[PDB]
């Protein structure tokens, strides 16, 4: 079997707003939480995801991915996957570590675009799974990580799907996962 | 004790025709050579290549005498269905190959071949089915075949050491020091590889409990190694002893205790998020570990090594399978060790373990409870190393929690310092489990309140014998009366909680969600 998952709380659960809080207080603790997993979770790989094996950032044949640059004016660039994803990571983290946009003090309120800017984060961290799985699951086995990654894509999913953060044409390259893990 | 004679007497005996049970008794033996001290004249026998030899014997069946326990196994699985006649209803995908493991140990262990033949060979074919049409298994075994191939004369090399040039291991109990050097733990790399191999020797003189291990799903959280051998080392005696080498890839991140001392200069937001992603790998790993009647007694952050961000073990002889051993028959390290094992030591000046004294003859420790009060402390020396240079000298104070050394504590920090608390009650019966820690860490981002509310759900407080105070203390919160007009009523649950001989940390907090509101 290689569609396990590890033990823990009920993630349907764990993704529900709780009561009386902020909605984009939810989104901002959840989307810190899923950018350090995937950060994590791609780090297990990064020695087999290299020029060689992927020039072309990708999920498989059919979705090719590009990268919308946000300070330069240029047609999305087209470039390998180990370029992509590490230009990725620390375009990220700048985000979560800008307090005009992620306020972790109580007196700062969030910014009026506040959601559009967590949804392009959460979009682009689905890429990395889904490159992850379409070119990488060999390497995912070989060192024995199957049930942690399908827990960290379980839960990242179930919080995309309760708030409906992710167009589903976008959730396509894995749109039979998906379904297979929510019943 | 060399006792494998009767079933070299049996191979023998078994018709040439009759390859399976050849097979069946080498197996058998190997079995059992791992379960057993070597002597002088038991070295020479098994390191015999001569015609009549023990390894000569295992070449002619392509087995390698020095492959890890999986490798060695699909060995002896691929001879054994060269030799089937008889297939069995295949079905790859409705397989566990760790559930054929422990049912082909378990008759290797101490099962005649006339009650057991037939399923012997099945279990064998299908491990061998996994090998072929698997994926997974078969890039496994090609790996470790290769590898095995490649280091064959650095295995001649130390094996061919000089008598009297063996290497002298020194003991200690600090890993503050460093690893000590000898001839055999270089790091090295190899044609095209890119990660470096190193070979260590474990201190024991057998492999009967790592035997048994590789046969269970925790073994996932096993350094994987790829050769296994017994060999000659000299001690201070002068004597030769006997020590297992084992080979595997150098882990490249050292361990749990220094990858938390790296967040100390990053970003703090990240602390909480990475703490969960190491910790869902330590409790998946106590509670697979727990599941085969095996416990470790053992656990602290830097007895974790860490690799490609994966946490894995790789020092498991301190692991038992008694689960209520006295506290002479379990080795730990006292800094981290819970109140009911320190109860059976006798000190010095400054607090150093000299010996045991007359509890140690009758008290006994429950593992899973003693487990979880460790992983607690393992928690709480993580929360704290990416705040501070060093613990703090009242790091075993439980009245002094985690958070209490973070300037701005998110949530987070906050949620998972109380899950510290509620894993080191003094009690070992009123500790939260692993498992129920489990639940819980999934929610660590909701609001403090909502997460307290979250533990009471998980682990009633009922169970801590405090519900009356409890009630009591919500009788004067629920009331709509503010200001000193509450304090006054406030007052007589204010004198119970300052009786207990240790405070409980439910009510303690709990009382302070009281005096905020007369205040
Ligand atoms: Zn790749």
């Amino acid at each position: 079997n290689a569609e396990a998952t590890l033990g823990s709380g009920n993630l349907r659960q764990a993704v529900m707003l709780p009561e009386g809080e902020d909605l984009n207080e939810w989104i901002a603790v959840n989307t810190v939480d899923f950018f350090n997993q995937i950060n994590m979770l791609y780090g297990t790989i990064t020695e087999f995801c290299t020029e060689a094996s992927c020039p072309v950032m990708s999920a498989g044949p059919r979705y090719e991915y590009h990268w919308a640059d946000g300070t330069n004016i240029k047609k999305p660039i087209k470039c390998s996957a180990p370029k992509y994803i590490d230009y990725l990571m620390t375009w990220v983290q700048d985000q979560l570590d800008d307090e005009t946009l992620f306020p972790s003090k109580i007196g700062v309120p969030f910014p009026k675009n506040f959601m559009s800017v967590a949804k392009t984060i959460l979009k682009r961290l689905f890429r990395v799974y889904a490159h992850i799985y379409h070119q990488h699951f060999d390497s995912v086995m070989q060192l024995q990580e199957e049930a942690h990654l399908n827990t960290s894509f379980k839960h990242f999913i179930f919080f995309v799907q309760e708030f409906n953060l992710i167009d589903r044409r976008e959730l396509a390259p894995l749109q039979e996962l998906i379904e297979k893990l929510g019943s | 004790a060399k006792n494998t004679m009767p079933l070299v007497i049996a191979y023998n005996n078994a018709p040439e025709d009759d390859k399976i049970q050849k097979l069946f008794y080498l197996q058998k033996i190997n079995y059992l050579l791992n379960k057993t001290q070597l002597n002088d004249d038991l070295f020479d026998w098994i390191n015999d290549a001569e015609e009549g030899g023990w390894l000569n014997e295992l070449a002619k069946f392509s087995i390698n005498p020095n492959a890890s326990f999986f490798l060695k196994g699909m060995q002896f699985a691929k001879a054994i269905t060269e030799e089937i006649k008889n297939k069995p209803e295949i079905n790859s995908s409705e397989v566990n190959i760790y559930h054929l493991m422990q049912e082909r140990d378990q008759l290797l262990k101490e099962v005649e071949f006339e009650k057991c033949a037939t399923r012997y060979a099945e279990i064998n074919f299908l491990l061998n089915e996994l090998a072929l049409n698997d994926k997974k298994t078969k890039e496994i075994v090609e790996r470790q075949t290769e590898i095995l191939r490649l280091v064959a004369p650095k295995i001649k090399a130390i094996k061919g050491e000089s008598i009297d040039n063996l290497p002298v291991i020194p003991s200690y109990k600090t890993k503050e020091l460093g690893n000590h050097v000898n001839n055999f733990n270089f790091k090295f790399t190899m044609s095209g590889w890119e990660a470096p191999f190193v070979f260590r020797v474990e201190d024991r003189h057998e492999l009967g409990k790592e035997q048994e291990l590789h046969s269970y799903g925790v073994s996932k959280y096993f350094i994987e190694d790829y050769s296994v051998f017994m060999m000659r080392f000299k001690a201070e005696d002068g004597s030769t002893v006997y020590k297992p080498v084992i080979l595997s890839q150098f882990a490249n991140q050292n361990n749990l205790e220094e990858i938390a001392k790296q967040l100390k200069d990053g970003s703090p937001k990240n602390i909480a998020p990475r703490i969960g992603y190491y910790f869902v790998q330590l409790t998946d790993f106590c509670l697979k570990l727990i599941e085969t009647h095996n416990y470790h007694p053992d656990i602290k952050l830097n007895n974790f090594l860490v690799h490609n961000n994966r946490v894995l073990v790789s020092d498991r002889k301190t692991f038992t399978t008694n689960d209520n051993p006295l506290a002479s028959e379990i080795l730990t390290s006292p800094l981290f060790a819970p109140d009911e094992f320190l109860k059976c030591l006798l000190f010095n000046k400054e607090g150093d373990p000299v010996g045991y004294n007359r509890n140690a003859l009758w008290k006994r420790m429950n593992m899973p409870q003693f487990m979880a009060y460790q992983l607690g402390m393992a928690l709480k020396q993580f929360l704290i190393l990416t705040q501070l240079d060093e613990l703090p000298d009242d790091f075993r104070n439980p009245d002094h929690s985690a958070v209490s050394h973070f300037k701005t504590p998110s949530r987070q920090i906050i949620n998972l310092s109380l899950l510290v608390q509620e894993l080191t009650r003094l009690d070992p019966d009123k500790r939260m489990t692993i498992k129920q820690f489990q639940t819980l860490l999934n929610f660590k981002n909701l609001p403090p309140d909502a997460f307290y509310q979250k533990v009471e759900e998980v682990f009633p407080s009922s169970q801590l014998g405090i519900a009356e105070d409890i009630e009591a203390l919500n009788k004067v919160l629920n009331s709509d009366l503010k200001g000193e007009a509450l304090l006054k009523q406030a007052n007589p649950v204010f004198t119970k909680l300052s009786k207990y001989d240790p405070k409980e940390t439910r009510l303690t907090r709990l009382a302070e969600k009281l005096a905020i509101r007369c205040f």
